[PDB]
């Protein structure tokens, strides 16, 4: 009745957490495209933004 | 030469910024034309499927918490009329105020005594997740049942698993090998 | 006195290179050992250097 | 060109990142596709073995404390009912106010005096942690016996 | 006046070089001498170099 209360621990402040990750390019440059907004499912392997490749192709 | 050329290619091939999760996207702080480096943020991606609870408790309710216990989770966007079951996974060895950055009070001011707290993993079961989602920060009210102890304060059990692991951006060298062929085809008389 | 606090040494985890993050081994509240890993990188380049 | 192959060898087995005690993960700011310099924290690691704590007299009884002396502990998550023994390691040679991250300003005319306080170091016996672990920022109620000052 | 402090001299003990502590010869409230080591790195690297 009581001591059964005594039996949980309770506590409001919890919080929900998840997993978050910031999306950094391996590279400098310029955007061109972007592929996504706020509120959009995207699946791994999909393509977020794109650079101008103009000061790469002469490296290569 | 051809170490070179990989890398070259490589550099180019990463024109292209890829998704490495599966979720949804929030705060896009990238507009066209802008100009970026590795260390500058673009967006975030948040995965909807693995959550958990951090449950703060006093130091008086920690004593009693061990590995394993059940616990019962209900919040607020959907009240009582859904419950949640979970599991107790650990306790931490720290109350945030071990790795603060700033002082805890003043210099100036004096010392006053303050009940500290201290953080509680709670995993919850992820067929009711799927129904009922949740969102990242969202209140909840949490009752660990302290019935039965068998004295599993620590985890001392290693695991072979990884516990997140992503292959997306992994680029296979085939067609830098195949135009590298070619090249030396060319260039051979 | 009643200021007085549980005080022990924390480590913090830092690499020795750069590179891209593909495998992580510990969560959190999870026992290590010493000599285990906690994270991997993506071997490309330094295969390329090598 | 032996040693460039040596140098480029540890470049290449340092992409495993190990860790260098054993301990437990407390905050992890590493998801996978993370871009990494060597000035970025990932993770962190606490030991549960060598534990002390950190007591913060007032300028008022630190005079005839010293090295040696008994000490008597109670944690709060246990109570008066698990008592821990230890002695002084060494007072500090500054003020907590003096050498916090944040120093205190004391010429700025709106100065009200406060008494000070100096962190004082408590060695703690490790045979009854194993029966009794404790974790980093509990509170505890400390107790000098200063009988003797030798 | 009763805002008086006492102050004193303090050293920011700092590495010439760069690397990884493999060793810590002192903790807090520990008395050293002019030629005490107080940290160690490792000299892989270096060595190399040499």
């Amino acid at each position: 009745w009581f001591l059964v209360l005594r039996h949980f621990e309770e506590t409001d402040d919890a919080y929900v957490a998840g997993n978050q990750i910031q999306i950094m390019s391996q590279v400098s440059g310029s955007v061109t495209k972007v592929w996504a907004d706020n509120t959009d499912f995207v699946k791994e392997g999909d393509v977020l933004v794109t650079l101008d490749p103009t000061d790469a192709r002469q490296a290569f | 030469a051809a170490t070179e050329v990989r890398n070259a290619w490589l550099a180019l091939e990463r024109t292209r910024i890829i998704s490495p999760m599966t979720g949804y996207v929030s705060r896009r702080a990238v507009q066209p034309g802008a100009q970026i480096s590795p260390t500058t943020p673009l967006m975030a991606v948040v995965p909807a499927t693995n959550m958990w609870v951090d449950a703060n408790f006093k130091e008086t309710q920690i004593a009693n918490m061990r590995i394993g216990q059940p616990v019962t989770i209900t919040t607020d966007i959907y009240g009582d009329d859904v419950k949640y079951t979970g599991k107790v996974v650990g306790l931490d060895m720290g109350t945030g105020s071990a790795f603060s950055l700033l002082p805890a009070q003043n210099a100036t001011g004096n010392w006053i005594k303050v009940v500290q707290r201290l953080p509680v993993r709670i995993e919850l079961d992820q067929k009711q997740l799927e129904q009922y989602p949740l969102r990242i920060g969202l209140s909840t009210l949490v009752s660990v049942n302290t019935t039965n102890r068998d004295g599993q304060v620590l985890a001392n059990k290693v695991r072979s698993t990884p516990v997140a692991v992503s292959t997306a951006r992994e680029i296979s060298l085939a067609p830098v090998n195949k135009l590298i062929d070619d090249i030396v085809k060319a260039n051979a008389g």
